[PDB]
């Protein structure tokens, strides 16, 4: 389990959080290809809707 | 009807004991209307088994309203008779009777005929299968392509 | 018919039971022809499943207009010896009796005899099922094309 | 429920069986109570074997609260019947007695009412054995290479 | 719960009897206390065949402590009621008595129920025979040689 750690330290008692958005702005987005996938089907067939739809 | 109240099914049920009606010259003691009353009460928490039993529209008294006695019992015009005999039959121990044959059958008659139309309509088809095909005669579905039930 | 009432039921199965009638020296105080009124009430509505059960044309009593008794029964010429040879059966626990056997033989025809025509009539054949052909031979359907049965 | 402790089981139980209620003139020293209250603790976790005998919900009086009368008995509404009609059973013979038929009858029937919700969800159908193939048409277990069921 | 000492099996059992309790006047009596225990001790080491009976976890009392009475017994909740139900039939013969059919069945229905876990235990499949190949398709089993099952 210890070979998954991420972050040096836990969280401990009195710990501030810091908030990082201080002001409005559009947002730069970067990331690793593989990070945000699509996930798509077909509306099922046998549908309580698309009853008599073609 | 005449029988409105659980105070009516249960002087019904005395007098079909012969344990308190006018035929008889006797009374009811407010004790056993009381016992009376907690008995149909138990009794029918264990026919209703939380909705998986028999449903028939009985109406338990809440704890707050103080006198249980004197409600509506709720039922329909259909389940009086057999609702006040098989009390009779569970309140004749109190008194170490034992009801008749006849109140004996007429309770098994009433409850058998209280859940026929639950029966009736407790008997229901499972859906098809998750494997079997539609088949090549639904056309709309092999066209929309539905060509297995769905199942569950 | 000169029974005409539901009283007049209650009456005649007195007295077939011999507990009380026209003859007698002693006679049921009104509050017990009360409660034999409650109870052919009662068993009528458990007989007739708000129309699911057996059929006989009795007419229930509205609690508005106040006496049950000497309100006509609504029932056929042929229905009353069933209905007060069950009733007298039904009630006879009431004075700690039990209906001879002859009573309840009687009582047994003539439950059977009256739901035997509502029988007869219930004994229905279900249409053709949706997927059975119509047949070639009918022409008529051939030529509309309806090949198939609709079914339910 | 008027019936929330277990002094209220044993009280039911004692007038079923006829010996003690709120009518009576004669009563049962808190001695008995005590011990028909062991009976019934006795009764539950026989019942109740350790988990996997019959579940009710009902919970056990420990010794650091002094009076077991008091404590609720945790039941539903719909299994005090069975719980005191056994009860009253069981003891039955302290005073020299036999509880009647109906007691008996009506003590199978609920504490068959009591076991049918856990009989239900006890059925359950083990698992694919660890040698039989997935086959070829799961997609998932295809796309996964599963190509056996786990099993255990 | 609170039968927890022989002393308090016996006067159980000698309750459920009829012969010392407060439903009867009467008391307990040394003697029949000291007899009911050496029964006690006797049919509980009859059913514990030496680690190889009915396995309840019963404290079999040495020869050290002068009064066996008082010591506690070491039952679970679940067997205190099989325990001095067959105590109770096992000691009635002494005052040439005959335990009543409740009884009887309780202590039938308590003993099944003392040995159903353990026979659940029990219930082992032996081994595969020495004279079984492993099979071809055990993969590590053959390419380690273990070409057939060890068996015993």
């Amino acid at each position: 389990q210890r070979a998954y750690a991420n972050v040096n330290t836990s969280l401990a008692d009195a710990m501030a959080v810091n908030i990082l958005n201080v002001k409005d702005a559009r947002t730069n987005v970067f990331w690793a290809d593989d990070a945000i996938r699509i996930v798509s089907q077909p509306i099922p067939a046998n549908h309580e809707l698309f009853a008599g739809m073609k | 009807m005449q029988i409105k109240t659980k105070g009516d099914l249960v002087r019904a049920a005395l007098r079909k004991l012969g344990v308190a009606s006018d035929a008889t010259l006797t009374d009811v003691e407010p004790q056993s209307m009381q016992d009376a009353v907690d008995d149909l009460e138990a009794m029918m928490a264990e026919w209703y088994q939380d909705g998986k039993g028999i449903i028939t529209g009985y109406v338990f008294s809440d704890d707050e309203n103080p006198p249980a006695e004197g409600d509506d019992h709720g039922l329909r015009s259909s389940a009086v008779s057999a609702v006040f005999h098989n009390l009779a039959c569970r309140i004749a121990p109190d008194y170490a009777l034992e009801a008749t044959a006849k109140i004996i059958a007429t309770a098994k008659y009433g409850k058998e005929l209280l859940y026929k139309q639950t029966a009736i309509s407790r008997a229901k088809r499972a859906p098809y299968p998750s494997r079997m095909p539609t088949g090549s005669g639904n056309s709309f579905a092999n066209l929309n392509e539905w060509h297995y039930f769905p199942g569950e």
